[PDB]
RNA sequence: UAGCUAGUAGGUGGGGUAACGGCUCACCUAGGCGACGAUCCCUAGCUGGUCUGAGAGGAUGACCAGCCACACUGGAACUGA
RNA sequence: CCCGCAGAAGAAGCACCGGCUAACUCCGUGCCAGCAGCCGCGGUAAUACGGAGGGUGCAAGCGUUAAUCGGAAUUACUGGGCGUAAAGCGCACGCAGGCGGUUUGUUAAGUCAGAUGUGAAAUCCCCGGGCUCAACCUGGGAACUGCAUCUGAUACUGGCAA
């Protein structure tokens, strides 16, 4: 383009909306949850995986996946949600926070201790 | 139509050097003879002469040392659609000073060195490789 | 009025004053007209640590400025010589 | 004493009547630490012979690159297919800063410190032969002096 | 801070004597060089370029016994100053008080020199210096006061010091367990095994 | 001396009133082009001397009324 | 978001401020602004600076300084330099 | 801030170990149990899932997330592109803009020199001083990349006349 074309109209950027409609740029929010679900993965892999529907305090309704081994979620309880996305299941972009608020942690886990939030035993 | 003869003959000599000619002819003006004088005093071009009153024209002859060309590259930086202006400290140094720079000053047109001792800023014309 | 007060910029438990001329109604270390000198109370064995410009303060006294107690004691301590 | 070091290796295919049959390729540069740097390219059936073939071919295509002290004199451009490169002297210290598939071809040149960067798409096969002709276009003051007065 | 671990593990992993054990029998039964310990450390690991850089960084770090943050700040300060970066960095690092105490010969290892420093022993200009992060200035005096006098450790260190090379830039002195600092050391006296440029290249990325 | 500016009328005539425009070049802070720029004032005059399309200088003085703050002194190249 | 604006733009005479002033009054003119963004919408206190990148830039206005506008929500003044 | 008391005492954790990127071997699980940032790994031999032992990286902290910039030459001025990929209007004709052949004088509006006033003090930077060492405080310079005025320069554009 020629310089006159620019001085008539300047260049334009891109908004580049982020991947978390959780919005407010807040790393963590609080929810209450309503029920439990199980759904199939996509083609190249196959297993059973657990998710949960959470009705947050901002009027948003989204679904999050729960990692670990076992859980203690039923009806409604208080949990913490963090950033992060799971590529396999279509329609989830959140990870539940293990070992905080009300979601109790896993048992007997020894390797990779910091995550999953369980009181590390000192013997 | 035509918009500048300076760019015209710069492109002409570049293409002539690429095609390995031995003579280039074009009309003349005071700017042309000044730039030719500066180039010849520095020494890229062999010589020049003028002929004709009502339709004067310049002739230039290139320079060779062996089959490799002499004028490695050339381009006009100032365009009739966008001007350039530099202060004393802003005289650019092409090819780490090995090359040359054509600068038009208040005192005339000469190399960058004499401008630097005189400390005068002006116009920029072309970059010779 | 126009006075000559004291202001500090140092860290906790380590003062460092800077004598300046400004308006009375302004803050301690805020708006000021022009710096004139400084004083280091803790100082050291080194001689430096007490400097002024007698000419400017004399001019400002001529224009109609007043004095504070500590700066008056300081200038009496130094004067041209004491 | 000449130096050498491998850069990259990848497989290929032909898919002839019987099925897929393979072969391997290698590329390598050489340098004596005082300029005069060449490269080679060859293919064979297996890597241990492929690299040997590449090095034995690499002895050809020698060039002569003028160098000053330990840094390159003036900037230089470089273009080939779809890659472009840029360089700058940065006299003394700071070592050499450059991207991958560029470090080796410059290291054997002998320059102990230089600054450079490559533009655009950077497939290693194409990127090489850019610094080569870039150094080929280089001029030291003696040559330009040899055509203009002093 | 500090390492607090099996030192000859790092001696063996690096592949060269690290001068940090410094007993009397500098012999094989102590070290077992060229083994690269671990479960199956017999295999050659086939280093890469980034690995070469990281290993050189590990060697230069462990030889002088410093953590990471201090090293990064040292590189920042060296780069801020004029001159060649690598030489300036090595000269600056050499100026640490513990290293010059070791080189004077009042100890056997740098770590024990630091242990001596932390316990209020070394004396300068009639004033105690607490920490080994101190930067010595040209034309200073290193000495030991009388509370730590008549300790056999310093005498043993003095007797075993002569096996080293007594670098020229520092005056050996030690007539009455007293010394004198002269100038900044330079490239010639220090060992030529260390390659400066690679560290700078590593921090480039 | 007294600072002056030169301009062009391109304006109708009200009772004791003319409008003037002035021009000057400037370097754009981004692309380096030079673009003509126009600014407009209002003037208080005397005896409505000047006419449409005339060149006249100008100088500032006490604020007289809204948007009217400059007055003329001399007129050069009378008429077109 | 393509046409906006009658005390709106000037002139004449009176009244009111520390002062010129459509700051207000009665009269006379037919105007002023606009494609080099007027009116109309959504959004935000402003700088010396901060962060980042080599430079150009790009986001940002936390504390410390400078200046404004604000004291339950709407409006008025007395008093006083 | 100094001096004294037998006193090893009273004091270490956290991530990773297929490529991207430093470091691996066994047992149980066997499209279930599951990870993961992209490639994707799992049906009987997992250097990737769970445990054990070793190794690797930082350490009074280490990992997870949220947000900003460069890697991005992926808004391209310094620095990209339009035959076949995302891209040249269906063609012409012409206001408002932009840009102009070639001489000689005049003009100082651009532009360039020199001086003056002004770009508040912190910070950013360089020589030093001090708190046992730095963090932190501070003495003197440096730039605030402009603005305005005055005196000069006339090769190139600009206004003038032939």
């Amino acid at each position: 383009a020629t310089v006159n074309q620019l001085v008539r109209k300047p260049r334009a950027r891109k908004v580049a909306k982020s991947n978390v409609p959780a919005l407010e740029a807040c790393p963590q929010k609080r929810g209450v949850c309503t029920r439990v679900y199980t759904t199939t993965p996509k083609k190249p892999n196959s297993a059973l995986r657990k998710v949960c529907r959470v009705r947050l305090t901002n009027g948003f309704e989204v679904t999050s996946y729960i990692g670990g081994e076992g859980h203690n979620l039923q009806e409604h309880s208080v949990i913490l949600i963090r950033g992060g996305r799971v590529k396999d299941l279509p329609g989830v972009r959140y990870h539940t926070v293990r070992g905080a608020l009300d979601c109790s942690g896993v048992k007997d886990r020894k390797q990779a201790r910091s995550k999953y939030g369980v009181k590390r035993p000192k013997a | 139509s035509m918009q500048d003869p300076i760019a015209d003959m710069l492109t002409r000599i570049r293409n002539g050097q690429a095609a390995n000619k031995a003579a280039v002819t074009m009309p003349s003006s005071k700017l042309k003879v000044a730039i030719a004088n500066v180039l010849k005093e520095e020494g890229f071009i062999e010589d020049f002469k003028v002929e004709g009153d009502t339709k004067p024209e310049l002739e230039l002859t290139l320079k060779y040392f062996q089959g490799k060309a002499v004028v490695e590259s050339i381009q006009r930086v100032s365009r009739p659609g966008l001007r350039i202006y530099k202060r004393k400290d802003e005289l650019p140094k092409v090819m780490a000073g090995l090359g040359i720079a054509v600068v038009s000053t208040s005192k005339g047109v000469m190399t960058d060195r004499a401008a630097r001792q005189a400390g005068l800023g002006g116009e920029i014309i072309c970059y010779v490789a | 009025m126009v006075t000559i007060r004291l202001a500090r910029h140092g860290a906790k438990k380590r003062p460092f004053y800077q004598v300046v001329v400004a308006d009375s109604r302004n803050a301690r270390n805020g708006r000021f007209i022009e710096r004139v000198g400084f004083f280091n109370p803790i100082a050291s064995e080194k001689e430096e640590g007490t400097r002024l410009d007698l000419d400017r303060i004399a001019h400002w006294v001529g224009q109609g400025a007043t004095i504070s107690d500590r700066v008056a004691a300081l200038i009496k301590e130094v004067n041209k010589a004491a | 004493e000449l130096q050498e070091k491998l850069i990259a290796v990848n497989r290929v295919s032909k898919t002839v009547k019987g099925g897929r049959i393979f072969s391997f390729t290698a590329l390598t540069v050489v340098g004596d630490g005082n300029g005069r740097v060449g490269f080679g390219y060859g293919k064979a059936r297996e890597v241990p012979a492929a690299i040997q073939k590449a090095m034995e071919k690499a002895r050809r295509n020698m060039i002569n690159v003028a160098l000053n002290n330990g840094t390159l004199q003036h900037p230089v451009k470089g273009v080939h297919t779809g890659s472009r490169v840029f360089m700058q002297p940065a006299s003394e210290g700071t070592g050499i800063i450059a991207g991958g598939a560029m470090r080796a071809v410059l290291e054997v040149a002998g320059v102990h410190n230089v600054l450079a960067k490559a533009y655009g798409s950077t497939n290693p096969i194409n990127v090489v032969r850019a610094t080569i002709d870039g150094l080929e276009n280089m001029n030291s003051p003696e040559m330009v002096a040899a055509k203009r007065g002093k | 801070a500090r390492y607090l671990g099996p030192k000859l593990k790092l001696s063996r992993r690096e592949g060269t004597d690290l001068f940090l054990k410094s007993g009397v029998r500098a012999i094989d039964t102590k070290c077992k060089i060229e083994q690269a310990p671990g479960q199956h450390g017999a295999r050659k690991p086939r280093l890469s370029d980034y690995g070469v850089q990281l290993r050189e960084k590990q060697k230069v770090r462990r030889i002088y016994g410093v953590l990471e943050r201090q090293f990064r700040n040292y590189y920042k300060e060296a780069a801020r100053l004029k001159g060649n970066t690598g030489e300036n960095l090595l000269a600056l690092l050499e100026g640490r008080l513990d290293n010059v105490v070791y080189r004077m010969g009042f100890g056997a290892t740098r770590a024990e020199a630091r242990q001596l420093v932390s316990h209020k022993a070394i004396m300068v200009n009639g004033r105690v210096v607490n920490i080994a992060s101190y930067q010595v200035s040209p034309n200073d005096v290193v000495s030991i006061r009388e509370k730590a006098k008549k300790q056999s450790r310093v005498k043993a260190a003095l007797e075993l010091a002569e096996q080293r090379e007594k670098p020229t830039w520092l005056e050996v002195d030690a007539g009455k367990m007293e010394g004198t600092f002269k100038r900044k050391p330079e490239r010639s006296d220090l060992s030529a095994d260390i390659n400066e440029h690679l560290i700078v290249e590593l921090y480039s990325k | 001396k007294i600072r002056t500016l030169q301009g062009r009328v391109v304006s109708d005539k009200m009772e004791k009133s003319i409008v003037v425009a002035i021009e000057r070049f400037v370097k754009h802070p981004i692309y380096g082009k030079f673009i003509k720029r126009t600014t407009k004032l209002h003037v208080h005059d005397e005896n409505n001397e000047c006419g449409i399309g005339d060149v006249v200088e100008i100088r500032e003085c006490r604020p007289l009324s809204k948007t009217k703050s400059w007055t003329l002194v001399r007129v050069v190249e009378k008429a077109v």
